[PDB]
């Protein structure tokens, strides 16, 4: 019983620490489909520009 | 007669029928009962394996 508990506290606390750290990641899910086909779009045609 | 609810998943213990039959007898009474309560916990190991489970 007093392992477990412990090993609790201790995963709670990196879960915590790893939250605080991915604080700009957990914003608004626009669909990452459209910024990719978008971008598809500018390099194509930077490609071709160059 | 209490018509033991056939769905409670507790049937009754001979123990707890004799008690009942020696309270409407009136040779016991339910203060003598009470005055008699044991809290013994009872299955101590199996109750300890269940918190670990969750905890786990």
């Amino acid at each position: 019983m007093s392992n477990s508990v412990e090993a609790l506290l201790e995963i709670s606390s990196s879960l915590k620490a790893l939250k605080e750290e991915c604080v700009d990641l957990c914003s608004s899910v626009t669909d990452g489909d459209k910024v990719i086909q978008s971008l598809r779009l500018a390099l194509t045609d930077f490609h071709q520009l160059t | 007669m209490m018509a033991a609810n056939p769905w409670s998943p507790v049937q009754p213990s001979a123990a707890s029928l004799l008690l009942e039959k020696c309270l409407a007898a009136g040779v016991l009474s339910q203060n003598a009962l009470d005055q008699a309560q044991l809290e013994a916990p009872c299955f101590s190991h199996a109750e300890e394996l269940q918190r670990i489970t969750e905890i786990k």
